């Protein structure tokens, strides 16, 4: 069963052409919408295909910020092109995507359940690489808004990490209201919980940090039930936030009773053989005051990164490392100087 | 609904200490 249609270049010219494609297998649910896996008649390569309900009376969002993005850290738009059916009277989107055969869920759990803890390696590189892709969007000023280990795409052998699911994803300016109840609750922002409509992409850096500690831990730190018990657990480690801080993120809440609770050191919340380094990239990730987190692009700086920076560092099984060093001036935007580090000196000529 | 939610905030705080 071979399905051809008139798809446009997602990025590209747009100029219009036939593709044909076969071998339709459901993947799963998607944002909005489920994902199907495909592979090209042509090259015989293996895509994504994401299918969304479109209104004809708007334009998609999704669609406007993918054909912007071209990341070896995000999962890339090959082709969009649109459909009917289910009903009739309405039109389908659908995105044509990388494929890529993990994720950062399915790889924790595979751990988790085996009473083990993901290598620092892999903790690094995985980090290092959602940073990357973190830093290149938001210099758009596009928060992605849906950071998660699902969203986490994995090729196990290379060990490339790529972003996806853009279907929450908002470009962000000042002065206009976003929903507060977004992201996931275990990866969700203090501020967000506050129902601050003023957050601005930081809250991706939470989430991140979210996403870090859990690799750290094998569990996710900030678990819970109501959206309200996630903000139980979040003070249960950092401590009951200060007047200023809850001034930083809902100033609507800044004069209440709030009982002082002692923060839980750092220290103490991962086991004992957890690197110092990633102790201190989890602090300046998590924090009340999103001014205060650090940008993606320092991230990347961070020391617990260092090792990826070494001239012969290599992956497990031998291989070489990705590429973490292919940086552009868009992803630099926002700190140039930063590759003073972020491009070591065996990467330069 | 600030007020609100930060009545059953202080609560489940009073609870865990
Ligand atoms: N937009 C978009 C895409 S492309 C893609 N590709 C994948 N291989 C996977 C997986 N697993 C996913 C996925 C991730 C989280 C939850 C559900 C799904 Cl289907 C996606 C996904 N959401």
């Amino acid at each position: 069963k071979v399905t051809t249609v008139v798809a446009t270049p997602g990025q590209g010219p747009d100029r219009p052409q036939e593709v044909s494609y076969t071998d339709t297998k459901v993947i799963g649910n998607g944002s909005f919408g489920v994902v199907y896996q495909a592979k090209l008649c042509d090259s015989g390569e293996l895509v994504a295909i994401k299918k969304v309900l479109q209104d004809k009376r708007f334009k998609n969002r999704e669609l406007q910020i993918m054909r912007k993005l071209d990341h070896c850290n995000i999962v890339r738009l090959r082709y969009f092109f649109y459909s009917s059916g289910e009903k009739k009277d309405e039109v389908y989107l659908n995105l044509v995507l990388d494929y890529v055969p993990e994720t950062v869920y399915r790889v924790a759990r595979h751990y988790s359940r085996a009473k083990q803890t993901l290598p620092v390696i892999y903790v690094k590189l995985y980090m290092y690489q959602l940073f990357r892709s973190l830093a290149y969007i938001h210099s758009f000023g596009i928060c992605h808004r849906d950071i998660k280990p699902q969203n986490l795409l994995l090729d196990p052998d290379t060990a490339v990490l790529k972003l996806c699911d853009f279907g929450s994803a908002k470009q962000l300016v000042r002065g206009e209201p976003n929903v507060s109840y977004i992201c996931s609750r275990y990866y969700r922002a203090p501020e967000l919980i506050f129902g601050a409509t003023d957050y601005t992409s930081s809250i991706d850096v939470w989430s991140a940090g979210c996403v870090l500690a859990e690799l750290l831990l094998g569990q996710p730190i900030f678990p819970g039930d109501s959206g309200v018990d996630q903000l139980v657990e979040i003070i249960k480690v950092l401590g009951t936030p200060t007047r200023e801080q809850i001034r930083e993120m809902n100033p609507n809440y800044t004069e209440f009773k709030f009982p002082q609770i002692k923060a839980h050191p750092w220290t103490k919340v991962f086991r004992p053989r957890t690197p110092p380094e990633a102790i201190a990239l989890c602090s300046r990730l998590l924090e009340y005051t999103p001014t205060a987190r650090l940008t993606p692009l320092e991230a990347c700086a961070h020391s617990f990164f260092d090792e990826l920076r070494d001239p012969n560092v290599k992956l497990p099984n031998g291989r070489d490392t990705p590429a973490l060093f292919n940086f552009t001036t868009q992803e630099l935007s926002s700190n140039p100087p930063l590759a003073t580090i972020l491009i070591p000196p065996h990467a330069r000529i | 609904e600030p007020q609100k939610f930060a009545e059953e905030l202080i609560h489940r705080l009073e609870a865990v200490q």
